[PDB]
């Protein structure tokens, strides 16, 4: 329900195949909340306030 | 005495039931309504 | 039967001209602000905040559904007439 | 045979059903067995009625039973489809349904199976061309004890042995319905080594009365 | 106490084997319709008074204690009538023992109808008999009609105010059609699909009226122990589980058979005293099943040390159901004997519930797919895991009596499986 | 004064008798899932996926159709009621047909979502589905019997609210499959609104088979004409042309449902 199944594993089975049906269209629902994830790229601090 | 004395169900036919649920219409007594004459 | 797409109050605008594109068949369009849903959480709070930017709004109120006395015998009754069939 | 129908030239609803007058006397006592209302409890007993007066219920008498009862004809349809004594295709005469469930198939109920389709030359559930006979693999028929087990349309054979069919079938052929009940010795369900429990003559009227 | 004798003046089930005419004239002889006269006059609440004191509990596959049972409709002024319903369809693989109590005494299933229907307050009662059980049913009407024509039932009942009467209705070849509902829906002529549980059958049940439904057993000693007894049936039996029972044997048996001796007794006495034992000794005697299908196995590890209580069992991971022991021996497959249980429930799952119409369909394709060996072992640790996935999420107890088998199954048949996951797995 | 003291993870609602634990569980904002449960239809246990454990019972309770007791404690996020749920949607996506880009309520399954919220990641079924034999129910109804689950939210229509007794269930287990026994036109008004009930794709619409997809859409709340009721309407629309003419719950006007003329 965060990462799609495998191209593979969602042509046996059933709910594969909804996940990908709806990763691929909606997304998983994140709860509500708020990070600061500071990365050094090369530059720096990339930072993502992500709400 | 040792001899079987249930053997008449033998000589029975398909109808054998339901006669005598004809003949146990005469001694019974009338039954209830819910007023409707079905649920519709 | 999902009603949480419910509960909040959304402000949609009217819909304007959609014309077909001669090329391409895609529906084209001049007015932006029409695919402008903002969610909100009271009525007090949307037109405190139309009134303000200048628009008109036309509410319409909430649609809550009745409760209904709803028992499993009822389907199993002498009398009544839910007397239901199938099972 | 699939839970659907195909409206055949045999099997659609023009075909001539109609119930024998003593039936029409007979359906009235069981109405009067349910009451005043509810007499659509009778689509049970009324439809093995059709089932006795002719084998095989034709559409044609899922209808009528409606149209007897005035229940609607789909609720009809629902319990010929849920129940199994309910036959809906044609058959034969006499109907040789065979248990196997563990404790008849556990006494080797398969090999008065095997010995069987070998007599007959049928598989399962199709007939004899003459159709006389329907071989069906059910399930439990209440007397398990009573080891394997056969069903001639209302009687009981049991006990018996795959030596045992071939003086049945052969006195079913050209012959009348030869004897129910259980080979090999045991009246109805004894033990099969002489009697073990009662061996006495049963108390008589009013033993060990609790001074009512 | 190591009880297990049972003289055969206290068999309450006298004629069963077939002599001494189950009609009336046969069964006046034994002791019927003696003095029910005054049984009905004294009271219900004292009826029941003879039931809760006796420690009747069920004998279908449930064993609820009776009197308790009865006494939920035992009510005041309602309006509606008040039915009885009688579970004769037989129904699981093993429990003929109604096959002979209907023949070889019907009128003690008539009376406890008449006792049982004053007890409760009841208008009739309706016979449910199997679809298959037809001479058994004319066996009774024959002896229905000289109830009526002696003046026992219709309008005096056995000469007294209380009018009754017994109708006898006919399945059409099912076993969930004795639950308790489906009976009681498929009486009413539909689909034979159980109910829920907060409309009990003694509030609203057949025909939107209140019911008690009751086992075959449970009625016929109902006469012949408010008579004879309340307390003498008490004593027999241990406290909580106080009585007789229809002990009925079959599978790989000398002699199998239908016996009633003094209940709870050792399982090792069942199959020496009566029904001599097994078909080649001790090594032999794999898998014993106590109740007819819906109660797992027991692998004489315990066999010689069980107690055939209904709450005994249950310290033997079983549990009693109708009391119809199967018992298989060495010299067997196992897996295709309960492969062949579960069978058994995908063609007689009336298809209502999410996991009996699919859940048992599911174990069917699994354990099939034990038998050849086609599985791997991982599986094992969860078949078991989606058997306790139906246990409290159906309707009926089929889910229960449908998983039951197969939890019996794994808990000690572990490693025979593991021998064909490796056996099929040595090919290639 | 009738009332009932109910508790709900510790809260203290106050309910009427005769109230079943859904609506018990409504008035606090916990939606039990459902799919035999329709508010307007009869109710009926053939889901078994509405369960919650009711604190120190030991058996989980189909909360359609119990009535609340007395000072009852429902725990509908236990570790139970969760077994409760990824174990039967287990069963409900063990025999169905991957047919979701072919099911035309991709979007509008209310059995993807109950999966995705609810139910397991991954299946353990690894044996061999079933397949049923569609029908001509007609022109509006387009029925693909494979994905049918058996909630029965069909005939309970087409019996108290439509008053017709055609689409009944016609076997035993699995082998049953709902429909008529015989080919027959379940041609009423008020024929298109299975459609709407159904939450599965089973039957669908017919003339909306493949135009659309439900996140396409964009949904303008109107009114019905060419009846004198003026029911409630959602138009939905896809680029400045119309797919589907669905309804609003409005209680006064009809209740929930529309006719087929308006559709
Ligand atoms: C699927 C299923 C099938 C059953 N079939 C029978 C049956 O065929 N005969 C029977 O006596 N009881 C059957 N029962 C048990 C009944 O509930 C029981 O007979 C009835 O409740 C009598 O209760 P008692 O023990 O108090 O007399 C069945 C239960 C289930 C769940
Ligand atoms: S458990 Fe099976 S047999 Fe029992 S009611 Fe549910 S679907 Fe029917
Ligand atoms: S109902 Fe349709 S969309 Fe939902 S899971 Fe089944 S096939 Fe997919
Ligand atoms: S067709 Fe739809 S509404 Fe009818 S039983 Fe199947 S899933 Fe339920
Ligand atoms: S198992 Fe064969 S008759 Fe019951
Ligand atoms: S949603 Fe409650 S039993 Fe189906």
């Amino acid at each position: 329900k965060v990462s799609p199944p495998k191209r593979a594993e969602m042509k046996t089975s059933m709910e594969s195949l909804i996940h990908h049906f709806k990763l691929y269209t909606e997304g998983y629902q994140v709860p509500p909340g708020a990070t600061y994830t500071a990365i050094e790229a090369p530059k720096g601090e990339f930072g993502v306030y992500l709400v | 005495t040792t001899t079987y004395k249930n053997l008449q169900h033998h000589d029975y036919n398909t109808y054998t039931f339901l006669d005598l649920n004809l003949d146990l219409s005469k001694f019974r007594l009338p039954q209830p309504s819910s007023g409707r004459e079905s649920p519709r | 039967s999902g009603v949480n797409n419910t509960k909040k109050w959304k402000m949609e605008f009217d819909t304007r001209e959609r014309w077909e594109n001669p090329l391409m068949g895609w529906a084209s369009t001049a007015d932006p602000l029409s695919n402008m849903v903002l969610t909100f959480s009271a009525k007090e709070d949307a037109i405190a905040f139309a009134e303000k930017n200048g628009w008109s709004y036309d509410v319409e109120e909430k649609k809550v559904p009745k409760p209904k006395s709803k028992s499993y015998g009822a389907n199993f009754s002498w009398n009544k007439r839910t007397r239901v069939s199938t099972k | 045979a699939l839970f659907v129908h195909r409206d055949t030239p045999e099997n659609n609803p023009d075909t001539p059903f109609d119930f024998t007058p003593e039936n029409y006397k007979r359906i009235e006592a069981i109405v009067k067995n349910y009451p005043e209302g509810h007499q659509a409890a009778a689509v049970l007993p009324v439809l093995d009625l059709a089932q006795r007066q002719n084998g095989w219920l034709p559409i044609s008498a899922m209808n009528k039973v409606a149209e007897v009862l005035q229940v609607p004809p789909m609720r009809v349809y629902e319990v010929a489809t849920f129940y199994t004594m309910y036959n809906r295709k044609p058959v034969g005469k006499y109907h040789i349904q065979v248990c196997t469930t563990t404790p008849c198939m556990l006494r080797d109920s398969d090999s008065i199976l095997e010995t069987l389709q070998r007599k007959l030359g049928i598989k399962v559930g199709e007939t004899t061309p003459d159709k006389l006979f329907t071989l069906i693999e059910v399930e439990c028929l209440g007397a398990c004890v009573n080891a394997p087990m056969v069903q001639i349309n209302d009687n009981y054979y049991e006990d018996l042995t795959p030596k045992d069919i071939e003086e049945i079938i052969d006195e079913l052929k050209a012959g009348k319905v030869p004897k129910p009940g259980p080979r090999s010795g045991r009246f109805c369900c004894e033990p099969a080594g002489g009697l073990t429990s009662l061996t006495e003559p049963p108390k008589g009227p009013g033993f060990g009365v609790q001074a009512g | 106490t190591s009880f297990g004798s049972l003289k055969d003046e206290d068999r309450i089930f006298t004629n069963l084997y077939g002599r001494h005419d189950w009609r009336l004239k046969g069964a006046l002889r034994r002791g019927d319709w003696y003095k029910t006269k005054e049984i009905l006059l004294k009271g219900p609440d004292w009826i029941l008074g003879e039931m809760k004191t006796s420690g009747l509990r069920g004998r279908g596959g449930a064993g609820f204690p009776t009197g308790l049972k009865w006494s939920f409709m035992n009510k005041p002024s309602d309006g509606r009538p008040k039915y009885l319903v009688v579970n004769a369809d037989e129904g699981e693989p093993g429990t003929c023992k109604d096959r002979e109590i209907m023949r070889h005494d019907p009128h003690k299933l008539v009376e406890g109808c008449l006792v049982g229907g004053r007890a409760m307050g009841a208008r009739a009662a309706y016979i449910y008999i199997r679809g298959e059980f037809y001479n058994e049913a004319s066996n009774l009407q024959v002896a229905i009609r000289e109830a009526y024509e002696a003046g026992l039932i219709g309008k005096n009942a056995c000469g007294s105010d209380y009018d009754f009467d017994v109708f006898v209705v006919r399945g059409a070849g099912a076993y969930i059609c004795g639950e308790e509902t489906a009976l009681i829906e498929s009486i009413e002529g539909k689909q034979g699909k159980p109910r829920l549980k907060p409309p009990f059958p003694a509030d609203v049940g057949v025909f939107g009226c209140p019911t008690t439904v009751a086992n075959v057993e449970t009625v016929a000693v109902s006469p012949t122990i408010c008579r004879r007894g309340g307390t003498w049936f008490a004593g027999f039996g241990r406290e909580r589980n106080s009585g007789t029972k229809l002990f009925n044997i079959s599978g790989h048996v000398n002699h199998p058979c239908t016996v009633e001796e003094e209940m709870s007794v050792p399982l090792k006495e069942l199959i020496e005293k009566h029904a001599g034992g097994v078909t080649g000794g001790w090594d032999n005697l794999l898998a014993v099943i106590p109740g007819g299908s819906s109660t797992p196995l027991i692998p004489k590890s315990v066999c010689e040390t069980v107690l055939m209580d209904f709450d005994a069992l249950v310290q033997a991971q079983t549990g009693l159901g109708t009391a119809a022991v199967i018992v298989m021996d060495r010299s067997t497959d196992i897996v295709k004997a309960i492969a062949r249980l579960i069978e058994f429930y995908k063609h007689e799952s009336c298809g209502q519930c999410t996991p009996c119409r699919e859940g048992v369909d599911w174990m069917n394709k699994v354990m099939a797919r034990f038998v050849k060996g086609d599985a791997r072992p991982a599986e094992i640790d969860s078949l078991w895991e989606i058997s306790k996935q139906i246990e409290g999420h159906t309707i009926c107890a089929l889910g229960d009596g449908a998983a039951w088998p197969v939890q019996g199954l794994i808990r000690h048949f572990r490693p025979e499986l593991e021998d064909r996951m490796q056996r099929f797995a040595q090919q290639h | 004064s009738n009332l009932i003291e109910v508790f709900v993870d510790g809260q203290s609602v106050m309910v009427e008798p005769g109230t079943t634990v859904l609506q018990a569980c409504e008035k606090v904002g916990m939606q039990i899932p459902r799919f035999c449960y329709h508010e307007r239809l009869s109710v009926a246990g053939n889901c078994r996926m509405c369960l919650v454990e009711i604190e120190k019972a030991p058996k989980v309770v189909a909360a359609c159709a119990m009535p609340v007791m007395k000072g009852w404690n429902i725990l509908t996020n236990s570790e139970k009621s969760k077994k409760a749920r990824e174990g039967v949607m287990e069963f409900l996506l063990a025999n169905h047909p991957l047919d979701c880009p072919i099911c035309d309520q991709g979007g509008e399954c209310d059995l993807q979502d109950q999966s995705m919220m609810f139910g397991s990641d991954r299946s353990r079924f690894l044996e061999g589905k079933r397949a049923v034999e569609d029908k001509n129910i007609g022109p509006l109804v387009k029925t693909i019997m494979t994905r049918c689950i058996q909630c029965t939210r069909c005939i309970r229509f087409a019996s108290e609210i439509a008053g017709v007794d055609d689409l009944g269930t016609t076997g035993r287990g699995n082998d049953m499959q709902v429909g008529t026994y015989i080919e027959k036109m379940f041609m009423s008004e008020l024929s298109g609104n299975v459609i709407d009930i159904c939450p599965v794709g089973a039957l669908t619409s017919k003339p909306y088979a493949f135009t659309a997809r439900p996140w396409e859409t964009r949904k303008t709340e109107s009114i019905d004409v060419m009846d004198a009721v003026g029911s409630n309407i959602v138009v939905s629309t896809r680029t400045g042309e119309v797919m589907r003419i669905l309804p609003r719950m409005h209680e006064d006007i009809n209740e929930e449902w529309i006719s087929d003329k308006t559709r």
